[PDB]
């Protein structure tokens, strides 16, 4: 509800099975995205193409 | 710096990286091909869909808990359906395919336990009634589902008793077929890459399943001191070199 | 043409068409290749 | 974001699941980052939604 | 080039003339395949009508307008027209409409003339100097909504700067999304059951925005805004039917209920001269 | 020997032979070919499924009757749901294919009527509201049943005005597009050969149909004396050179 | 002499001189010779 | 320019994938990693993003 170091954080839960960990939409100009660098340089330009690189450190 | 240990396999639009492998096994050391014509004889032209049909489907997550007797899956049963894997098998009038099968159970460096992996060449199954009672046809259709071998005798099902693999073999021979050990303090995964075998060059894929796949505790689970007492399994699986023949009007099967 | 004397006076400069990512995106001290193990 | 232009969902689940060694607990995290592939390309520069004010600065 | 040759009498078993119309060709039939001809030569070339010429001369567009008055008080500048948008389309006009939808894509670089005039219908000791200031808003951009907003400052978006009773001219690349701009579209944005249907839906690239940039004298001031739009380097695919009833809207292809025949009935006879 | 007139076309496992044919059309005078890497953008692979998609379905059959008004079909949606190529189509995000097109009509040579089969590329329709009212995506997907032009208007559906074209055209002017006509005195079939065409390399197969096929009565049927006053109409068609990409979940239309 | 660097920006095309009216009035597959009977 | 290059079914012992983001790189992993690609070209220089084009209007 206010912006927190937390909101970086992807919590995982113990023994769960089958379950969801996450999920997003990929409107790189809005949302999670928005902030991002890759976020606020894309929204200096109208139109994108191209592949996209999303990586998970585990900690 | 490249290790037995870490793999990726990349098939179609799907890869999987595993970190703590044990090598892998490829079936009478002989890797998926096609159809050679010399070998041929329908006289269709085949469909080869593909990436479409050669990537990796991750069938439901089994429970390994102390009481586990072991699993068994039957192919191509276990994909009839996944994707256009499974439409092209019910549309087909016969098709062929090799598989990639990675199974998977990661735990600690605490945990013990050990399962056999293996790959039955036409494992025809017992009834539990003795005499020459037969086995339903649902009942060696389980799909992805697979059977569970501590689940009960059930009638006109196969008979579930581990020590006699399903049909009057001793389990600890089921090492003469090609196998690998998931023993958690070594391995994590198991992957096998099954040819294409049979007695004929091309086969029904609903009235004939080829190959079972079984996993089955052996050295049972035993956690650490007040962990959970279960770890889940999971069965990756893809279909490689694939070829569907005699398109037509989409088989109906029993149940 | 430039009709005028001073550099400053004229237009925009053209595109670097330089291009090297590699002093964001690699600043590594000891060459790390794709493929191969990250930590050895 | 635009619908026909639109592209995709990202989703993450437990493939097997997260396994704790004894004495410790809780839950753990993942990072999760975003950058461009050397594919990507960006076309017709514009304004930014992302910065705004109502009166000129001052020092 | 000979536009005929000479021919002569003809009685032969080779008749060009009968052909079969069910096959969908239109046999190259000439005069000279059914009379006696005589040698001439074409004198022209087909210049004038190649689609780079057709489509390439101006067009109005668009008529907006906006006023110079007193803001002082006004809630809404959008509604007030201190300033307007145009949610830029070439489907307003049906001049170069109809011309355009003769073809079902098309790719081509614009060059817009805007000509701002200015109207002072009620009492004014004179006619002021307003300079006009046209910005484009490209989607996903931060709309004016005020006359003198931060939005004006257009930093990153192209703007120009030109005086009324002026023109102010320039020019831009295509920036369709796809290979070339579809005429018509048969398709949706999604497998929606109530999404729109049409190209209203694949043309969306954003809007064009005009305002004063002067301040408000003691008399109000209307400025009109005329965009005009001239095609140049021209490229179009696969013909079409002309448009024989009129528009109703803006990228459907709807007509209106009780239109009125669109072909002369004769006056006489199907006989009659 | 060879005549204009008789004709064979082998598709796969499929064949049609006419023994009254008046030529063929191939739309812009192009025949169907696979998607060029220089024109291509998507990075996968695609899938060309072959022999199993490029076959050709017979859609159900019309009747032509005195009063007929016309039909019409769009591609792909007309084959949504024959066999492999429909699953395909909601299986992958993208797909690309040219058909061939065979109408086919016989009568006897007592009998008189004339049909139009034309091919539109991008036929857009109109709604019969006006204005700017939408036609719901329902009523432009009518699959194998097409829509038949002298059904009634209705809401949220297109205008069945024939002489308009269903977009303020007129029926006239038609024959600017790739077309060929049923003559019951000369030709009893009709076949047009479709490129792939659209501005984009590839496209959904679901939220866009890429060409409506037209079969439209122009001299009306005028049957023998006492003779059965209607002749069925059958349209079969053939997807050729399809190739589908990004596989994934499949696809969920409204309705 | 374009003063302007961008290609839109210069003028109109030049005229295709191409002209080939046989996609739209002869797509039929196999040739029609005109003379020939339209249908053997 | 080749935007992506064909790339086929992978079995290896060699995972560009895999990598360790604590090391402060980005390391320049492809579609073509991890998927099977087909060639297909740039057509595009990059040209409007220069930084003389970003603050030069
Ligand atoms: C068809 C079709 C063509 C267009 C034109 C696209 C928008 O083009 C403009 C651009 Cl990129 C800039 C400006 C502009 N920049 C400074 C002043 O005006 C105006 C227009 Cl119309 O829209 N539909």
């Amino acid at each position: 509800t206010k912006d927190e170091v937390n909101s970086y954080l992807i919590p995982l839960n113990a023994n769960r099975q089958n379950e969801q960990v996450f999920g997003t939409n990929l409107f790189i100009g809005d949302g999670v995205f928005k902030t991002t660098l890759l976020g606020e340089i894309v929204q200096y330009y109208t139109h994108w193409s191209g592949s996209l690189r999303f990586s998970l450190m585990y900690t | 710096g490249y290790s037995d240990r870490v793999q990726q396999i990349t098939l179609g639009n799907s890869t999987i990286t595993t970190q703590e492998a044990a090598n892998a096994v490829v079936c009478y050391a002989e890797w998926p091909e096609y159809l050679p014509d010399v070998d041929a004889s329908d006289v269709n032209k085949t469909s080869k869909p593909d990436t479409s049909v050669c990537r990796f489907y991750t069938l439901d997550s089994k429970t390994w808990t102390t009481g586990s007797k072991g699993w068994c899956w039957k192919l191509p049963d276990a994909l009839k359906d996944m994707g256009v894997f499974g439409q092209n098998m019910f549309f087909h009038s016969l098709g062929r395919s090799g598989y990639t099968v990675h199974v998977q159970c990661n735990a600690t460096k605490f945990h013990s336990g050990c399962l056999l992996v293996v790959v039955i060449p036409e494992h025809q199954l017992a009834s539990h009634e003795g005499g020459n009672v037969s086995v339903k046809y649902t009942f060696t259709h389980p799909g992805e589902r697979g059977i569970d071998l501590s689940s009960a005798n059930e009638v006109g099902g196969p008979v579930k008793d581990v020590v006699y693999n399903m049909n009057g073999t001793l389990l600890g021979n089921l090492l003469i077929f090609p196998h690998q050990f998931i023993n958690l303090r070594t391995n994590n995964t198991a992957t096998i890459v099954i040819p294409y075998i049979n007695s004929v060059p091309i086969d029904s894929m609903t009235r004939h399943n080829n190959v079972s796949l079984m996993v089955i505790p052996i050295a049972p689970l035993t956690v650490p001191t007040g962990a959970t007492p279960s770890l889940p399994i999971t069965v990756t699986i893809a279909p490689m070199c694939t070829e569907f023949s005699g398109i037509r009007s989409k088989s109906i099967v029993p149940q | 043409i430039n009709y005028y004397k001073d550099a400053a006076s004229t237009s925009s400069a053209g595109q670097s068409l330089s291009m090297d990512p590699s002093k964001f995106t690699e600043p590594v001290k000891d060459l790390m290749l794709k493929g191969a193990p990250a930590l050895n | 974001p635009d619908t026909y232009t639109s592209a995709g969902f990202l989703s993450c689940w437990y493939q097997t699941s997260l396994i704790l060694p004894p004495e410790t607990t809780g839950q753990v995290y993942l990072l999760s980052f975003i950058s461009a592939c050397p594919d990507f390309k960006l076309r017709l520069m514009k304004d930014t939604q992302t910065i705004s004010q109502t009166v000129a600065l001052t020092e | 080039t000979v536009a005929s040759i000479s021919s002569g009498p003809k009685h032969t078993q080779k008749v060009p003339i009968l052909t079969a119309n069910e096959t969908g060709a239109t046999m190259p039939v000439l005069p000279s395949d059914s009379i006696e001809t005589r040698t001439t030569y074409m004198h022209f070339n087909g210049s004038e009508t190649d689609v780079e010429c057709f489509l390439g001369r101006a067009a109005c567009v668009h008529v907006t307008e906006i006023q110079n008055k007193d803001a002082t008080g006004i809630d809404n500048h959008r509604e007030a027209k201190l300033f307007n948008d145009w949610k830029i389309n070439l489907s307003s006009l049906v001049q170069l409409r109809k011309k355009l939808e003769l073809f079902t894509y098309v790719r081509f670089d614009s060059e817009y003339t805007i000509l701002a005039t200015a109207s002072q219908p009620d009492s004014a000791n004179y006619s002021s100097n307003l300079v006009v200031q046209a910005m484009y808003v490209p989607p996903g951009a931060p709309n004016p909504k005020e006359w003198d907003d931060y939005t004006w400052q257009s930093a990153s978006n192209p703007s120009v700067f030109f005086k009324v009773g002026d023109t102010s001219r320039f020019s831009v690349p295509y920036v369709g999304l796809a290979s070339a701009y579809n005429c018509f579209y048969d398709g949706y944005s999604h497998d929606d059951a109530e999404t729109q249907y049409g190209i209203t839906v694949l043309n969306h690239m954003g809007s064009m925005a005009f305002r004063i940039v002067n301040e408000h004298d003691e008399h109000k001031t209307l400025v009109k805004i005329r965009v005009y739009h001239r095609a140049k380097h021209v490229e179009a695919w696969i013909p079409r039917a002309p448009r024989a009833l009129p528009y109703t809207s803006i990228g459907r292809t709807n007509y209106p209920k009780n239109t009125e025949p669109v072909i002369k009935k004769r006056k006489g006879d199907i006989k009659s001269y």
